[PDB]
C-alpha cells in the first residue's frame, strides 16, 4: 500500500538549521499534494507547509513563512522540509502527509483530506546537553488502607526514561506521570505505586530508572520516613 | 447561381472519380 | 480588422453586461478611449471565427472551459501579469486558466450550479434526486411543478450525469487521455437514465430552456430549478422567497457540477493588447469593478481574494461552491469544446426520446474520438501540403494510416485535376482571411446535393490543401489555421452520422 | 482562516450522539475534513469534503453541515471511538487550517480523588532544589482544580501539573501537581498544603504537611 516515512528529526540548537526528508512508497511523490504538518507535545495538529499545485507552487504558514522551504525530488521520490533559524517552539512531531483525489486535472481541486500520514519524527530544538536523570524518593508518611510509594525523576534529557518497579515484577497500581519540560529545558518523569499500608516494611519496593540515551541505570529503594 | 453549378460539378466529379476508384 | 484606439468586449447575454458597460464607461472617463460591450448570440462560437479573420473584440469573456482551444489555435494572446498581480487571484483560478504552463486569460470569478427552490411551496428541499417524483406528484395536486430547469444546455444537466460516476477526460500520470471519455460509463448512464425517467414521468418537459424555466420560477409556478449565480438577480426582482442549496445527492453520491471560471482573454489580432490589459487588471478585476458587475448580475464566487470577505456575507455563494467542492474544475484542453457539443446532442437526444439513453451517451462519446481525430488528421496535412515539409510531431496508429492514405490519394487527385482547382480558386477570389472564413458556404454546398461518398470528402480535402498552398503563396499562412477547423465542424455538424456509420477514419482508410 | 472547534472536551458513554461542531470565520470554502487521533498515533482521516466519509471508516460517523458550521456526529459511540477529533479546512486559496481538537472520554460513575502530598526528599534538599508534589488518584471527570496553600498564603505561580489519562479497568484519571522552589524558600516556609476541588468532592479537600515535625 502507501507507506511514507520521514527521517532527519534530531537535536538542533536555537537558530539552528535542519532538513527533514520524507521518503514515500506505493505512490509517485510528484503526482499528489504533500503537506508537512507538526504536532507539538500535548498539542493539536498544526499545518506547516504545502506543495499543492501541479506546477510546484508552495505555501507556508505565517510562523514558517520563508524560514521553512518545502521541496520535492521526483528522482528519489523524497520530499524535503529544509528549515533555517529554527526556534525552540518549532519542536514537535513532524508528519509528512499526502493528499490525492482521483479526479485531479492540471489544476488540483477540490482539496480533500490528508489521506495518509507518516510515523512522525520528533525534532527537539534546545540548548540542553544530554545527561542522566536525578532520582529523589517519595516515601509515604502510612496513609489510610492504601499508601503511595514513588520516586520522582528530575532534570533528565532527552526522552525517554523508562521506570519500572521490582525489576518489572510489580505492575499493579503503577502510575507514570509523563515528563513535563522545565524552565531549564530538562524533562522530569514521575512514578508512583499504590499499595496496602500494612505492607510497608514487610515488602521491599525499588524503582529502576533507565536512561538509554545517557546509558544510565539507577536503582533506588523507597522506604517510609520516620513519620 | 453559377456557383451552385460549380458545386454540382464538384459533386459530379467526386462521384465519377469514386466510380473509377 | 479591429480598430485601433477603441476597446471592444464580448460577454455572454446571461451576464452582467450592463455592469461591464458601466466599468467601460469608467474606463472611457479616465483613459479617454471609447469602450463598447456586446453580447453576441453564442459568442463562444462567434469569437474564434471572427478573430481568425483578424477582426473581433479586443477582449473575450467566457468560462475557462474553452479558452485553452483559443490559445492553442492562437486566437488569444498570452498575458503578462506581474507576480504581484498573480498573487492577487486565487491560485486554483490561475491553475485553471493557465494553459501549457502559460497564462492565457484573466480569471474573473469561479462559479458553479446550485439547486434553487421556492421556500413558499417547498419548506424543505429534497436531499436526494429520488424524492423529486413524489414531491412533483404532490405539487401536481396543487397545480404546480416541483423541478424545472434548463435541459437544452448540457452544463445544467451534467451535475446529475457526473453524480454517480462519469467523467470528461481520464487523468493519468499528470496528463489527460483524450482517448478515454467517461461520458459512456455506468455513472453517466444512470444519471441520464434518471433524468429521462423524470422527463417521461411528466415531471419535466424536454422543450424547457433557460428563459422558460427562469420565467416559470420567477412567477412562482415551479418549486425548484437548477441554476448558477447569474440567475439570482432575476429571482430577486420577482419577489419570490427563494433558497439555494447543494444539488440533491444521487444514488447516495453527491452531484458534481463542472466548476467553471469566468475569465477574460485578450484577442491575438487586437493591436490594442495593452489597452485590454489596462482594462482588465487596473479597471475590471478590482473590488469596485467586480462589485458593479456582481450587483448587476451576481457572477458567483469572485476570483479576487480581497472581495471574498464581501462574498461571504451571502449564503448563496457558500451553497454554490459547496456544489463546486462536490465537483471539479473544467479542464481547459481544447477537446473540451467539442466535448460539450457532444454531450449537448446526447442531452437533447435522450430528453426528446429520439435516441435511447445508452445510444445518446455512446454517440456523444464517439463525438469525442471523431472530432479530435479529424481535426488532427486535417492538421499536419494542410500545413504539410502548404509548407511542403512534413511535421515530425507525434500523431495513433489510425492517425498515421489516415495521414498516409490522405497524402497519397489527395496528391493523386490534385495532380489529376490541377486546372479545375486553379480555376475554382480564381473564381472564389480568395485574397483575405474573410474569404477563407466564408469558404464555409462552399463547404456546405459541397454536400448539399443530397448524396454522400468518400470521394467527395477526399476531393474536398485535396481542394483544401490546394487552397492552403495558394494561401502560402499569397502569404495568408494564418488562413491555414481556421480553414482546417472549418472542415472539422462541418464534418462533425452535418456528417457525424456517416462518420460513425463508417467506423470513423478507419473506414476512410479502408476505402482508400 | 480561523476554525473554532467545540466542545473543548465532551464526556460520553457507549452509544450516544455527542456531536462536535466547527465554525469557519470569514471563510466560505466548504472543503473541510475531520480526522481521528488516538494517543501516540498518526491521525486517521474520518471524513472529508465536510460531508463525505473516508472509505474504510464505519458509517457511525457522519459529516453533517449547517451552512457556516460543520458538525461531526457519531450515531452510536463505541469504545474504539474514544480519542481526539480534529477538524481542518483547506481554504479555496492555498492554505490548511486545523482546529483545536476535542477529546472524547468514557462516561462512568463520578468518583472522588484520593489526595496525597509528598514533600521534597532529603536527597533533593541537599541537592539544592525543592519539589513538592501533590497527587490526585482515581477521580472523574478530568476537571479538577488544584492549588497550593503555603503558610496561609496561596502560591499558584510556580506550579506545573501532569495528568495520567484514562486508567485501566476503571476509566479514572490521575494528576500530579509539582511546585518547584529554591531550598531556602522551602526552609523558611513551615506549612505546605495542596487543595483539590472536584465534582466528587462536595467540599474542597486539603492535604497538608509541616516542616521539621513527625
Ligand atoms: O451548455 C454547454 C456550455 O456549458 C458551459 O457554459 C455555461 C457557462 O460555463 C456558464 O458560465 C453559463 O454562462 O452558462 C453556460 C451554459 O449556457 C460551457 O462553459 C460552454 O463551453 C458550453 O458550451
Amino acid at each position: 500500500e502507501v507507506q511514507l516515512v520521514e527521517s532527519g528529526g534530531g537535536l538542533v540548537q536555537p537558530g539552528g538549521s535542519l532538513r527533514l526528508s520524507c521518503a514515500a512508497s506505493g505512490f509517485n511523490l510528484s503526482s499528489s499534494s504533500i503537506h508537512w504538518v507538526r504536532q507539538a507535545p500535548g498539542k493539536g495538529l498544526e499545518w506547516v507547509a504545502s506543495i499543492y499545485s501541479y506546477y510546484g507552487s508552495t505555501s507556508y504558514a505565517d510562523s514558517v513563512k520563508g524560514r521553512f522551504t518545502i521541496s520535492a525530488d521526483t528522482s528519489k521520490n523524497t520530499a524535503y522540509l529544509q528549515m533555517n533559524s529554527l526556534r525552540a517552539e518549532d519542536t514537535a512531531v513532524y508528519y509528512c502527509a499526502r493528499e490525492y483525489h482521483s479526479y485531479w486535472s492540471y489544476s488540483w481541486w477540490p482539496r480533500v483530506g490528508l489521506d495518509y500520514w507518516g510515523q512522525g519524527t520528533l525534532v527537539t530544538v534546545s540548548s540542553a546537553s544530554t545527561k542522566g536523570p536525578s532520582v529523589f524518593p517519595l516515601a509515604p508518611a502510612a496513609a489510610a488502607a492504601t499508601a503511595a510509594l514513588g520516586c520522582l525523576v528530575k532534570d533528565y534529557f532527552p526522552e525517554p526514561v523508562t521506570v519500572s518497579w521490582n525489576s518489572g515484577a510489580l505492575t499493579s497500581g503503577v502510575h507514570t506521570f509523563p515528563a513535563v519540560l522545565q524552565s531549564s529545558g530538562l524533562y522530569s518523569l514521575s512514578s508512583v505505586v499504590t499499595v496496602p499500608s500494612s505492607s510497608l516494611g514487610t515488602q521491599t519496593y525499588i524503582c529502576n530508572v533507565n536512561h538509554k540515551p545517557s546509558n544510565t541505570k539507577v536503582d533506588k529503594k523507597v522506604e517510609p520516613k520516620s513519620c | 447561381s453559377t456557383m451552385g453549378q460549380v458545386g454540382r460539378q464538384l459533386a459530379i466529379i467526386g462521384d465519377d472519380i469514386n466510380r473509377r476508384y | 480588422k479591429i480598430e485601433e484606439g477603441k476597446l471592444v468586449i464580448w460577454i455572454n447575454g446571461d451576464k452582467g453586461y450592463n455592469g461591464l458597460a458601466e466599468v467601460g464607461k469608467k474606463f472611457e472617463k479616465d483613459t479617454g478611449i471609447k469602450v463598447t460591450v456586446e453580447h453576441p448570440d453564442k459568442l463562444e462560437e462567434k469569437f474564434p471565427q471572427v478573430a481568425a479573420t483578424g477582426d473581433g473584440p479586443d477582449i473575450i469573456f467566457w468560462a475557462h472551459d474553452r479558452f485553452g482551444g483559443y490559445a492553442q489555435s492562437g486566437l488569444l494572446a498570452e498575458i503578462t501579469p506581474d507576480k504581484a498581480f498573480q498573487d492577487k487571484l486565487y491560485p486554483f483560478t490561475w491553475d485553471a486558466v493557465r494553459y501549457n504552463g502559460k497564462l492565457i486569460a484573466y480569471p474573473i470569478a469561479v462559479e458553479a450550479l446550485s439547486l434553487i427552490y421556492n421556500k413558499d411551496l417547498l419548506p424543505n428541499p429534497p436531499k436526494t434526486w429520488e424524492e423529486i417524483p413524489a414531491l412533483d406528484k404532490e405539487l401536481k395536486a396543487k397545480g404546480k411543478s416541483a423541478l424545472m430547469f434548463n435541459l437544452q444546455e448540457p452544463y445544467f444537466t451534467w451535475p446529475l450525469i457526473a453524480a454517480d460516476g462519469g467523467y470528461a477526460f481520464k487523468y493519468e500520470n499528470g496528463k489527460y487521455d483524450i482517448k478515454d471519455v467517461g461520458v459512456d460509463n455506468a455513472g453517466a448512464k444512470a444519471g441520464l437514465t434518471f433524468l429521462v425517467d423524470l422527463i417521461k414521468n411528466k415531471h419535466m418537459n424536454a422543450d424547457t430552456d433557460y428563459s422558460i424555466a427562469e420565467a416559470a420560477f420567477n412567477k412562482g409556478e415551479t418549486a425548484m430549478t437548477i441554476n448558477g449565480p447569474w440567475a439570482w438577480s432575476n429571482i430577486d426582482t420577482s419577489k419570490v422567497n427563494y433558497g439555494v442549496t447543494v444539488l440533491p445527492t444521487f444514488k447516495g453520491q453527491p452531484s458534481k457540477p463542472f466548476v467553471g471560471v469566468l475569465s477574460a482573454g485578450i484577442n491575438a489580432a487586437s493591436p490594442n493588447k495593452e489597452l485590454a490589459k489596462e482594462f482588465l487588471e487596473n479597471y475590471l478585476l478590482t473590488d469596485e469593478g467586480l462589485e458593479a458587475v456582481n450587483k448587476d448580475k451576481p457572477l458567483g464566487a469572485v476570483a479576487l481574494k480581497s472581495y471574498e470577505e464581501e462574498l461571504a456575507k451571502d449564503p448563496r455563494i457558500a451553497a454554490t461552491m459547496e456544489n463546486a467542492q462536490k465537483g471539479e474544475i473544467m479542464p481547459n484542453i481544447p477537446q473540451m469544446s467539442a466535448f460539450w457539443y457532444a454531450v449537448r446532442t446526447a442531452v437533447i437526444n435522450a430528453a426528446s426520446g429520439r435516441q435511447t439513453v445508452d445510444e445518446a451517451l455512446k454517440d456523444a462519446q464517439t463525438i469525442i474520438e471523431l472530432y479530435r481525430q479529424s481535426l488532427e488528421i486535417i492538421s499536419r496535412y494542410l500545413r504539410e501540403q502548404a509548407t511542403g515539409a512534413a511535421d515530425t510531431a507525434p500523431m495513433g496508429a489510425t492517425s498515421r494510416k489516415a495521414l498516409e492514405t490522405l497524402r497519397r490519394v489527395g496528391d493523386g487527385v490534385q495532380r489529376n485535376h490541377e486546372t479545375a482547382f486553379q480555376g475554382m480558386l480564381r473564381k472564389l477570389d480568395i485574397k483575405n482571411e474573410d474569404d477563407v472564413k466564408s469558404l464555409s458556404r462552399v463547404m456546405i454546398h459541397v454536400f448539399s446535393d443530397g448524396v454522400t461518398n468518400w470521394g467527395r470528402i477526399v476531393t474536398l480535402i485535396s481542394f483544401g490543401a490546394f487552397v492552403a498552398k495558394h494561401l502560402k503563396t499569397i502569404n495568408q499562412e494564418s488562413a491555414i489555421e481556421p480553414l482546417a477547423e472549418s472542415i472539422t465542424d462541418v464534418l462533425v455538424r452535418t456528417k457525424r452520422d456517416w462518420l460513425v456509420k463508417q467506423r470513423g477514419w478507419d473506414g476512410f482508410v479502408e476505402f482508400f | 482562516a480561523q476554525m473554532t472547534q467545540s466542545p473543548s472536551s465532551l464526556s460520553a458513554s457507549v452509544g450516544d450522539r455527542v456531536t462536535i461542531t466547527c465554525r469557519a470565520s470569514q471563510s466560505v470554502s466548504s472543503a473541510v475534513a475531520w480526522y481521528q487521533q488516538k494517543p501516540g498515533k498518526a491521525p486517521k482521516l474520518l471524513i472529508y469534503s465536510a460531508s463525505s466519509l473516508y472509505s474504510g471508516v464505519p458509517s457511525r460517523f457522519s459529516g453533517s453541515r449547517s451552512g457556516t458550521d460543520f458538525t461531526l456526529t457519531i450515531s452510536s459511540l463505541q469504545p474504539e471511538d474514544f480519542a481526539t477529533y480534529y477538524c481542518q479546512q483547506a481554504s479555496l486559496t492555498a492554505l490548511l487550517t486545523f482546529g483545536q481538537g476535542t477529546k472524547v472520554e468514557i462516561k462512568r460513575t463520578v468518583a472522588a480523588p484520593s489526595v496525597f502530598i509528598f514533600p521534597p526528599s532529603d536527597s533533593q534538599l541537599k541537592s539544592g532544589t525543592a519539589s513538592v508534589v501533590c497527587l490526585l488518584n482515581n477521580f472523574y471527570p478530568r476537571e479538577a482544580k488544584v492549588q497550593w496553600k503555603v503558610d496561609n498564603a496561596l502560591q499558584s505561580g510556580n506550579s506545573q501539573e501532569s495528568v495520567t489519562e484514562q486508567d485501566s479497568k476503571d476509566s479514572t484519571y490521575s494528576l500530579s501537581s509539582t511546585l518547584t522552589l529554591s531550598k531556602a524558600d522551602y526552609e523558611k516556609h513551615k506549612v505546605y498544603a495542596c487543595e483539590v476541588t472536584h465534582q466528587g468532592l462536595s467540599s474542597p479537600v486539603t492535604k497538608s504537611f509541616n516542616r521539621g515535625e513527625c
